[PDB]
C-alpha cells in the first residue's frame, strides 16, 4: 500500500521573533558630527548576511 | 446591529471544503496543462 507524503511547503514565517518593541536597530553617529561640505568615506563590515 | 447584539454572519461555512491547498490540485488544471494540451493543435496540424 504505497504512501505519498504532501509536497514540501515553503517557509514564510520570515523568522521575525524579536520583541514587540523592535524589529530593527539603528546605529548612527552623533548629530554634532554632521558634515556639510567635502568628501567623506566610511566602512561597514557585515559579520552576517 | 447584528454585531452589537452579538450575532456573527458566516460566509464560507457553506461549501467550506475546497480541497486545493496546492497539494491535491497539482499544476494548473485549466491554464498551463490545458494550454499545453491544446498544443495538440500542433499534432492535428501535422495530421492535416
Amino acid at each position: 500500500y504505497n504512501l505519498e507524503a504532501p509536497d514540501q511547503d515553503h517557509a514564510a514565517r520570515a523568522e521575525v521573533c524579536s520583541g514587540t518593541g523592535e524589529r530593527f536597530r539603528i546605529f548612527r553617529a552623533e548629530k554634532t558630527y554632521a558634515v556639510k561640505a567635502g568628501r567623506w568615506y566610511f566602512e561597514f563590515e557585515t559579520v552576517t548576511a | 446591529f447584528l454585531q452589537i447584539n452579538g450575532y456573527a454572519v458566516s460566509r464560507g461555512f457553506k461549501d467550506l471544503e475546497l480541497d486545493t491547498p496546492s497539494i491535491e490540485k497539482r499544476f494548473a488544471y485549466s491554464f498551463l496543462q490545458q494550454l499545453i494540451r491544446y498544443v495538440d493543435e500542433a499534432h492535428q496540424y501535422i495530421l492535416e
